[PDB]
């Protein structure tokens, strides 16, 4: 008896409404002994580098906050026809856990 | 059923800047 | 020389996973490589949270 | 042999022979993050009637004729692999590529996320040697590359009659894919269940090829 | 293959009639497999345009009046203490939780929006979670 | 095609006419169905039905392609620009 309204309706990404300042939680995948890549949810993923404080804590799976900004964040030329995708969503760390 | 969209007036619309002389003469 | 074996049969189906690509050998060996790579990193990862020659 | 053709075509009259219903969930699909777009600006043309509504500028892909073209695509596959067919997943991406190859090997697939050179599946003649047999079928689960410009391999493929099934999702050019499927093949979580669906099929098609083996082996 | 002119149009159409002339005496298989289970759609080559004049995209938005009371609650208030959780998919947060009791409030029988909010706020802050607003 | 020998130019073309192929649709393998009215860029060709008892009054290129084609009875007129390859 369910529909497909039903399940966007209720989805976290239409309650959570604008992506502007919103308390959200993420995930390590993947390190590259520079950046940290949060994956907290949708189609693409936060980028960020090590922090000075607390180095060796943020490892493959450690849980954190973003502020959460655009997910997809996307911006057309002078001439060109369509825009560009970065694939990075780029939030704003606060604090553990 | 009754969930379909609705094409309304479109919120998470913040009121425009102004400039910082136009509400004085 | 070397002479190139042929890597496909009678039924036309090649005998290398990685052959509908030009290179075969040099591709097999680059996934090989990446495959040790990540086990790599997969074992400092748990090591990690479980604490003369050319 | 007659006995050898009529024994193919026999599961060609049922509408589901290899039940592929029961794979997937109404519910399933909507964890998996598949439902997602890009946002409203790199939208292809040909990509209007696959979008069921915009969230802020977010496309919201119909998951109602993506499940209905998905089945069509999966049964498509199924009798191709079933008559000793050769699949390609060529999807030049740098984030996913040993996933996939890896899945064609224990399988006994072939799969190609490397570069593109140019006389490939073409100039098959002065390449790889006198006859060669082209891949019957090719696999685009990332028809974009990372460039975002379209493959060459899928306009090949209707040069020298090849059918492909792609997974299409709000940028690409689904003109010349024979099978295609709006969906999202950028999240992580995403790409997973779509190279875990290609594995389970192989597995209903080669692997149930033993049935019919022994039905004609009877007389000798 | 046989025919070299993808240009034209569909694969299926091109190859039934290459069959059909009579230069290549082989029936391919997956013809058959195609011809066996049809999809929707040929796949036929259209060349892309550009959109002028009032010429616009007929695709239409998603939006709700939960919208608009999630969009009254971030400009009282703001961003909740609870993080939110997209790996759960039945994830209730704040806000969640904020127009649910709207409306299940609204369900009664009230026309004033003010009284119904200030309702909210004060059952929500009598329940337990308590809203660490701004000054 | 395009060569530098007359022998290798023949053999470069047949090797690429040979692969690409077409089909025409014919009314008792003698005249098309309806008549088409097209251009293509500065050569307005325009060509009608005719029965059986009826010549061929076409270019002869046309002609010659109609007959490799299996086109015996059509009627044709060309204005504008006088380009074979257009
Ligand atoms: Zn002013
Ligand atoms: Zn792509």
């Amino acid at each position: 008896v369910e529909s497909f309204a039903s399940m966007l309706r209720h989805s976290p990404l239409t309650q959570m409404g604008p992506a502007k300042d919103k308390l959200v939680i993420g995930r390590i995948f993947h390190i590259v002994e520079n950046d940290l890549y949060i994956d907290f949810g949708g189609k693409f993923h936060c980028v960020c580098r090590r922090p000075e404080v607390d180095g060796e804590k943020y490892q493959k799976g450690t849980r954190v906050r973003l502020r959460l900004l655009d997910l997809e964040l996307t911006s057309r030329f002078l001439g060109a026809t369509t825009d560009t995708t970065v694939l990075e969503a780029n939030a704003v760390l606060l604090g553990i856990q | 059923n009754e969930d379909l969209p609705i094409s309304m007036e479109n919120p998470y619309k913040e009121p425009l800047k102004k400039c910082i002389l136009c509400g004085k003469h | 020389p070397r002479q190139r074996a042929i890597q496909w049969g009678e039924d036309g189906r090649p005998f290398h996973y990685l052959f509908y690509t030009g290179k075969q050998s040099y591709y097999s060996l680059m996934h090989d490589v990446y495959g040790m790579l990540l086990n790599l990193e997969k074992h400092q990862s748990h090591l990690q949270a479980k604490s003369g020659s050319r | 042999t007659d006995f050898n053709d009529k024994i193919l075509n026999e599961p060609l009259k049922h509408s589901d022979f290899f039940n592929v219903k029961e794979l997937f969930s109404v519910r399933s699909l909507f964890d998996a993050r598949v439902h997602l777009g890009h946002k409203a600006g790199c939208r292809h043309r040909f990509m209007e009637p696959y979008i069921f509504g915009s969230r802020l500028d977010h496309d919201i892909i119909d998951l109602e004729q993506t499940a209905t073209h998905l089945q069509l695509a999966l049964n498509f596959t199924a009798h191709m692999a079933y008559r000793k067919g050769i699949i390609l997943f060529i999807s030049r991406n740098r984030q996913f590529s040993y996933l996939i190859e890896n899945m064609a090997r224990d399988c006994g697939e072939y799969a190609h996320t490397r570069y593109f050179r140019g006389g490939m599946l073409t100039n098959a003649r002065l390449l790889f040697g006198p006859t060669v047999r082209l891949p019957d079928l090719i696999i685009f689960l990332h028809t974009l590359n990372n460039i975002f410009e379209p493959h060459v391999a899928v306009r090949d493929a209707a040069k020298m009659n090849i059918p492909t099934v792609g997974i299409v999702d709000t940028n690409c050019n689904p003109c010349l894919i024979t099978y295609p499927v709006p969906g999202n093949d950028d999240s992580p979580l995403a790409v997973h269940l779509y190279c875990r669906l290609f594995q389970t099929a192989i597995t209903r098609a080669k692997e149930k090829r033993q049935q019919v083996e022994a039905l004609y082996r009877l007389q000798g | 293959a046989g025919s070299r002119l993808e240009t034209v149009g569909s694969i299926f159409s091109r190859t039934r009639d290459l069959v059909r002339a009579g230069v290549l005496k082989e029936k391919p298989l997956w013809f058959d497999v195609y011809d066996a289970f049809p999809p929707l759609r040929e796949p036929v080559f259209q060349r892309p345009r550009v959109r002028y004049g009032k010429a616009k995209a007929p695709i239409q938005d998603i939006w709700y009046h939960e919208d608009r009371i999630r969009a009254k609650f971030y400009s009282v208030y703001g961003s909740g203490q609870r993080a939110f959780d997209l790996f759960n998919p039945n994830f209730k947060s704040t806000c969640q939780r904020f127009v649910e009791k709207y409306t299940e409030l609204q369900k009664l029988g009230e026309t004033d929006e003010e009284k119904l909010f200030v309702e909210t706020g004060k059952a929500l802050l009598a329940e337990g979670v308590i809203l660490r607003r701004v000054g | 095609g395009k060569a530098t020998d007359r022998m290798d130019a023949f053999r470069k073309a047949k090797n690429r006419a040979v692969h690409h192929l077409h089909y025409i649709e014919r009314y008792e393998d003698h005249t098309i169905f309806h008549d088409i009215s097209l251009r293509f860029k500065r050569t307005h060709i325009k060509m009608k039905k005719q029965p059986k008892g009826y010549g061929l009054r076409c270019h002869r290129a046309i002609i010659t392609i109609c007959r490799l084609i299996g086109i015996k009875d059509m009627y044709a007129k060309v204005s504008g620009s006088i380009n074979m390859l257009s």
